[PDB]
């Protein structure tokens, strides 16, 4: 009765704090934390992970609705919007004494039928690959503040994914450890570029190291370049003043040797996750080796893949088989900062995107936006099919559930019709957001789909129901399946709970 | 401190309150409870034992009812909610008798007479069968009011399959150690993605990249100690006077790790599962030699693996002989969800299997696992006993009818207590009616008639909207869980009924 | 948390408030702001980036505008105040459109159309010239509203002179690393006392009195490590059993320092610049041998000196060969103000110069340095780009006139946004009018006419009291700073305009 | 106290806030506001004058805008909301000019130039007609956004009917005293139950049961004084020494009341409407004599009745001659709703009518009465002026277009102010768009085109969803209310714009 009334309202509240961010006329959110950190975004996954939800129902709505399985396009915002719809509609049905178990069965079924409608009405990507994917990446950027440069960023998203995509069983596989995305402020959004190689935001460890090394043999380490102290308690016992010299000599010699090993195997560059002793820095420098230290592990993993190096933890046991390869490693100044560009890698399916923005908070959102585009085109390439956006595919599913409901008659049917009304939350949000009339757009939308117009959607620019694929507003088939998947699980979880206790 | 009437009415009131807290979890149409703490946080379950174990019960008398969540013989499936709800009703029905002037001890005697009889009637009416089909019906029933989706028949089958795989026959009797069934979960979505593995699944990745992704015809070494540098017990300090010694000391260490690995190689082991850590240099040489190693393996897994592969858990590597090595056709690492887990398959001992549950949400995979575990227990018990009972309040209805008659064959005061116990049993069929949303009063009226016409298997049917044959619908309850749910309820109700003063 | 209208009107209000905080710093007649903290204390500047970086902004939306102080491409000279003031106006002008019913996104689209056009118009109208005379006009303009006295022409000349000294030509293009121009200050009064040195000036005295005051034909050793007694990494303890040993141990130390100095002498170095400390005994023997040493030299200086003299920064003295030594005609110590600084002149590499600023007050030498640094940047940029723009709001006036027309060639909603962007640009010429104390409204009226008659170079003239030709008065703005000030403003205004809820 | 900018920005902000409070009441699709106090309680109205008169405005500047609710010439219908909303917009649009540097006085001069022009344009474009049909269109329009149900055409007709009944012609001109139209209400449901009575309706019952329910050919006496025992001014005390006197004194009183009634009868009056009380003994003899009496009649009614019947209000009964008696065919009491009211019909003067409103809810009959009263006013004004204007923002759109041109024919500064006044007028058509829920921005775009193509009568049409011809839909506004709404707005905006300091 009440535990439910409350849980449901807490949940719907989350649904509405995200609703206005859906689509081409969607707005962003500014989220300020207790520590004062600020995040301004349109990304529904960031908004949710950010907002401080207290109510346990809200925490669950957030967790389950997260579309966790993948964060492609606006799957999470769409999931959340539908969960709120499904929940709000369940409220009504419960007011009529429909047992929450019927409702959960109905939702479960309608959910299954809906995934089916999508597979059915979907469309395989054909000889149109390049044009389709571009249109997809633009649709995505269209929702973001990155729209401003959607055509250039879309090209970058396409080029990058296409470069790292493996066409295996006649199928495509895209490994993101081949795409390095780095952000640097102090440039316009247009200055964003695709570099064929791996950029690492770090500079040479010592001023005397070279700024460029052609045909680099890269040593990737995971251990620090320092003296090793025994594990058992150890003490030097000096009784002869003369040994004091011999001892310090032995230490410096240990470091000099470590460098000799790395260099003896042909290493040209040394990139470590850990530290490099000041004296070791001297030696590498003197040997003319370009070294960078305290590198990000994620950066290490990407360098290994592109250069074909193996990350070594036992310098002593290092060998040439372990060395990576690249046509050139060079320090370049990107704005204020100095970065290291490893170009012409052994593995050519290795790329980087240098995201620019004038301001910190601008460049942050640009990277968020570009990482979205990459996942959109990559999942479309992988799935092989696409569905029309603009609320077209949702209006269709809604249309096709109202039929199926009458086939699966009974009380289940009420839950199934309610599930259809909920899916219509998408076209409503889109209309509401663009400044159109929901109740008006909805009626026309239903008409077109009844008359078999599968791809008909909401053109928020003209404010007219048109062909979404013709106009290019299309999305990966995956976004819709997951969103309806996450949405129904989130709603069923709250629907089954009749009490909250500590 | 409270004495007499005040102490008793209060205790009864408390018992009833805690029963109410789990009441709605009973049956196919059970609801869930969300339990929230301070740090760890939210738990959503339909499991009565979980709910009570987590609940923050304040009252002493309520802390006593909650103890039923720990009686291993009762706390499986709806056994817990059945015992708690019944204690509540037994105490409630008693209150009336106390009011009339009946002494708490004769009431306790009545309940003892009643429960002993009931325990007899159910062994009398218990249905025999070791039919895999019935086992499946036990699981389907056990998974009924949980948030598992529609995959139940698929899950039920996994259960029977796992159970029949480790079930063994001792002197004429079937014994099933559930500890041989390794159940684990991984957030990947689907549920239908749950797998049945003929081997031990280990949530651990191989320690080093250069180690093989798969080992065939594996001679497995199970190791207790850390493959790290060990310091002596009596304090030791190293004193270097020769600058040259420093290297040597640094080398003795390397050579120490080299030997560790030599010993392992010498035994023929090609896989090393360590319960503890493995130094990076040891990982280096293990990979160099081609041995597949996993570290910091749980003791529980160490033990299951020793069981499945025939390996002896060794602590001192010098006792690492080919005699203590286990065997398995394949040891392979494969990515499940976002993690990489190690699969030990084709073990020397076939009586070991694993169930890798999938389901997404996290908060669902947990209850599903919670579900599959109960299901495994109930199916295992029945596999052993070979007997079961009809569900849906059918058993209680029979009992309520018979004890109502057996009461007449008993003396005055006790008779009253036994008629009270008979009424109390109706709290189960009524709870199922209420939960399904049907009329309690009329379902009971119908249920009574049919069981009196001799229809032993008629329980509460949601579909037929009222009563119906459970035999056809296949709703079956294991025996052991029933008898213990009745017995627990009686023992606890008596403990509480006897208190006349709480200080 | 605030939603919709309340959230937006509020954000706009905030942006406007912070713009007001820097507004009056714009131009030749800019005022200063006194920023006071708790411990360090008072800062007086006209620099907008400094003011904002120091300001204690509370509001999130204001913290966002303040971020422009860090966009290295904008935060030079009036670039910062221009970007902030414009964001404020862009947000203010937007508020009107939001009121009419225009969607924040079409407003954002309008601004994007407008700024892209403007960026085109200015490259079109940009004036080319690498003429040293124009460079001087860039500096004079950059030093305009600062408390530098009348010495500006003298300073401007120093700037061009320094810039042209380190400017180099790569493949056909002039690149100027400002990091080669070492600017430092010393409280001695005068300002006209600022010197241009062909070498590196180091705020460090020679470590020991007996060391030469001047070294000619210097072979300079740059050293990374401390010239002190170094203890081993692995703990070491000395044990003396013979009373005689104590002296020997005390002597090994002396001899250790003696050798350090021997190594240095052996390389031919006669000057030693150490990044760290130098023990007193080492100072003793260095002075004894006639080597001029400085210690605890900043890494920044170590690096500039390695750059200028060709010296390799060495850490292990055993690798101190004549190959790693730098060269300079003279290394002399000379008293500047109250301090004694070391002057390294006639370096192997001519592309390194220093500017020793003087000016007294301390709080003036700081801004003057703050000034000279911006001036150096702007002159450096222009040296590279070879193009510039007319100052005094001339550029904005042209842009405002053109975009006002370009708006017509655009669709309804966007057109509104583009007319709003055109109005926003007038906030610059108006701010200069207001600051100079002249009538804003009439200056704009006049300015518009003249630029429309084709007088591209007419900006706001304090003298003519209204508008006037900047071409004659020589007020010129670098290009790069303009385009980025417009771009920053637009990117940030859009970020803020898009928020409809602050939680 | 606040000075300068702070004082002004603040005043403008205040004005805007109060305008927002009534904004949504504008038009056919206006919303209501619920005003709640402490004791009396809830008021629900769409009337802007009512809302503002009741509102608890704190701010002084807001107390000034609220004063428009009292300007009798403006506060009728939407005149109030139009004046307030426009003042808000005039002050808002001014803020921009103040920002640019325009002096509050030239802005005030611009507005004066603008409003004087506008007042001319509307007399130019005013449509003439005394056509009863147009009168009906005035009322229908006046009753548009009120909670009156669908009975509007029925009400509109009552209005015209009442107006034409009391309308009279002086030297060539039609004068309509609304005070001759007595509007009253009674909670009986229906609304269509509203009656139009040719006489004066009085919410008063006859004082005594035995008095006739109906009097035909009535000679009506209107009396000012109480028909009670009157004590002398100079204190009087009665002293009885003879027990017999007590009766006599008690009788003088009776006889006193008997004479009162004799005087009344002697004049031929057969009805007595007393403004005060009537003693019970007087009621006795009045009923005895067959005179119909009502007491404690409101002075307002006393006056209307003297007007309608030709009766002279008499205070001293001795001056109650047949010359001062009024006439009416029928004086009848009849039950209306739950009350019994007196109906004086067929009065000597035909120029007096009543409207007895019905409607149930109470809180509806009140607004309906509130509505009918405005409607009566507007219809009355137009009846007199003979001219009207097109509704739906048609007038404002024409004005906005013309003044936009007239601005060009004016000098610099003033021109700016006049373009600002022209923009301000668009706040009306935009408010109607917003309220109807249609797109403000596009309706304005369309509206501008059509009025520029010469379509003077095109206003905002809810139906056509955008703009449309008001001529066809019949939405008409009276002239007088328009001109005064513009004038009020300007006078008040100037008062506020001129303040630079609030102490």
């Amino acid at each position: 009765k009440d535990a439910m009334k409350e849980n449901i309202e807490a949940a719907i509240a989350i649904s509405n704090s995200v609703r206005s961010s859906l689509g081409p006329r969607g707005m962003d959110k500014m989220l300020v934390d207790s520590l004062g950190d600020i995040v301004i975004t349109n990304d529904g996954v960031t908004i949710l992970k950010e907002m401080d939800v207290e109510h346990p129902a809200a925490k669950m709505m957030v967790e389950v609705s997260k579309t966790q399985d993948s964060f492609v396009g606006d799957g999470t915002t769409t999931a959340v919007i539908i969960a709120g719809g499904l929940l709000q509609q369940a409220q009504g049905l419960i007011n009529q004494n429909v047992h929450p178990t019927v409702i959960s069965e109905g939702y479960r079924m309608a959910s299954e039928e809906a995934k089916r409608v999508i597979d059915e009405i979907s469309t395989k990507i054909g000889a149109d690959e390049k044009a389709l994917l571009l249109k997809m990446a633009q649709t995505s950027l269209n929702s973001k503040s990155a729209s401003v440069a959607k055509d250039k960023l879309a090209e970058i998203s396409y080029e990058a994914v296409k470069s790292v995509a493996e066409l295996r069983d006649g199928k495509y596989y895209v490994d993101f450890d081949n795409i390095q995305v780095v952000k640097k402020q102090g440039g316009a959004i247009d200055d964003t570029q695709l570099i064929n190689g791996i950029i690492v935001d770090k500079e040479k460890v010592h001023p005397g190291m070279p700024d460029v090394v052609k045909d680099a043999k890269i040593a990737l380490l995971d251990a620090p370049l320092e003296i090793k102290k025994p594990e058992f308690d150890t003490n030097l016992r000096i009784e002869d003043p003369s040994m004091i010299q011999k001892f310090l000599a032995q230490e410096e010699n240990m470091l000099r040797e470590m460098v000799d090993k790395i260099k003896s195997v042909g290493a040209n560059v040394v990139i470590t996750q850990k530290g490099i002793d000041d004296m070791a820095q001297h030696y590498l420098s003197r040997a003319g080796i370009y070294a960078v230290r305290r590198v990000k592990k994620s950066d290490m993993d990407k360098l290994a893949k592109a250069t074909g190096a193996s990350i070594v933890s036992t310098i002593d046991e290092i060998s040439s088989s372990d060395l990576g390869t690249a046509e050139r490693v060079e320090q370049v100044k990107v704005g204020e900062d100095y970065m290291t560009f490893v170009t012409g890698c052994k593995n050519p399916k290795a790329v980087s995107i240098l995201v620019r923005g004038e301001t910190e908070h601008v460049v942050d959102e640009m990277e968020r936006s570009i990482t979205d585009s990459l996942h959109v085109v990559a999942s479309a390439l992988e799935d092989g099919a696409y569905a029309a956006g603009g609320g077209a595919t949702a209006a269709e599913i809604a249309f096709r559930l109202r039929s199926y409901a009458q086939k699966i008659g009974g009380r289940q049917q009420l839950a199934i019709e309610k599930f259809a009304d909920a899916i219509e939350e998408i076209p409503r949000a889109l209309a509401e957001n663009a400044g159109l009339d929901p109740i008006d757009i909805l009626l026309k939308l239903r008409a077109e789909h009844a008359k078999g117009n599968k791809t008909y959607g909401i053109n928020v620019f003209t404010g007219e129901i048109e062909d979404m694929v013709k106009n290019g507003v299309i999305e990966p088939i995956r976004v819709g399946k997951q969103a309806i998947e996450s949405a129904t699980e989130a709603a069923i979880m709250i629907l089954r709970i009749d009490d909250v206790i500590a | 401190r409270e004495q007499g009437k005040n102490a008793q009415r209060n205790n009864i009131e408390a018992a009833k309150a805690i029963a109410d807290a789990v009441r709605t979890t009973l049956g196919p149409k059970g609801m869930d409870k969300m339990l929230v703490d301070s740090i760890g946080d939210i738990i959503i379950s339909n499991d009565g034992a979980t709910i009570l174990k987590e609940m923050d019960v304040e009252h002493p008398t309520a802390k006593m009812i909650v103890e039923v969540s720990k009686a291993q013989d009762t706390a499986v499936g709806d056994g817990t909610t059945t015992a708690v709800v019944l204690s509540g009703e037994l105490l409630k029905q008693a209150e009336t008798l106390l009011d009339q002037g009946v002494h708490p001890t004769v009431i306790s005697n009545g309940y003892r007479l009643a429960v002993n009889e009931a325990r007899k009637i159910i062994d009398e009416i218990a249905e025999k069968s070791t039919d895999d089909a019935t086992l499946r019906k036990i699981a389907l029933t056990a998974l009924s009011g949980k948030n598992t989706g529609l995959s139940n028949d698929f899950l039920a089958d996994l259960v029977v399959k796992a159970v029949n795989a480790v079930a063994e026959v001792r002197d004429g009797k079937t014994i099933v150690d559930t500890a041989n069934i390794k159940v684990d979960k991984k957030n990947g979505g689907s549920v239908n993605d749950t797998q049945f593995i003929s081997g031990i699944v280990i949530d651990k990745e191989k320690v080093h990249s250069k180690m093989p992704d798969v080992v065939k015809n594996a001679k497995i070494a199970l190791i207790d100690s850390a493959l790290e540098i060990k310091k002596t017990e009596i304090e030791a300090k190293v004193q270097i006077s020769d600058p040259s010694k420093i290297q040597d000391f640094l080398n003795q260490e390397t050579n120490t790790f080299k030997q560790m690995v030599e010993k392992i190689k010498k035994s023929g082991a090609n896989v090393v599962l360590c319960q503890k850590g493995i130094d990076d240099v040891a990982q280096h040489y293990l990979a160099k030699e081609g041995i597949y190693a996993v570290r910091r393996v749980k003791k529980s897994d160490m033990e299951k693996l020793a069981k499945a592969t025939g390996a002896k858990i060794v602590t001192d590597l010098d006792d690492l002989t080919p005699s203590v090595l286990g065997e398995a056709e394949t040891v392979e690492e494969r990515k499940i969800g976002d993690d990489r887990m190690t699969f030990v398959m084709g073990c020397k001992n076939p009586k070991a299997v694993s169930i890798l549950i999938r389901g997404g949400t996290d908060h669902v995979v947990s209850e599903v696992e919670r579900a599959l575990n109960d299901a495994i227990r109930v199916v295992a018990i029945t596999k052993e006993d070979g007997k079961f009972l009809w569900g849906g309040g059918a058993v209680e209805a029979e009992l309520a009818m018979r004890l109502a008659k057996y009461a007449n064959s008993v003396g005055g005061r006790e008779q009253l207590a036994i008629e009270a116990f008979a009424k109390a049993l109706e709290i189960i069929p009524r709870t199922l009616a209420e939960n399904a949303g049907i009329d309690p009063i009329n379902t009971l009226i119908k249920l009574k008639a049919d069981d009196e016409k001799g229809r032993i298997s008629v329980g509460v049917d949601l579909d037929n909207n009222g009563v119906g044959d459970m035999k056809a619908k296949g709703v079956v309850d294991p025996l052991r869980v029933k008898t213990h749910a009745l017995e627990s309820a009686v023992e606890v109700a008596t403990m509480i009924l006897r208190i006349d003063d709480v200080i």
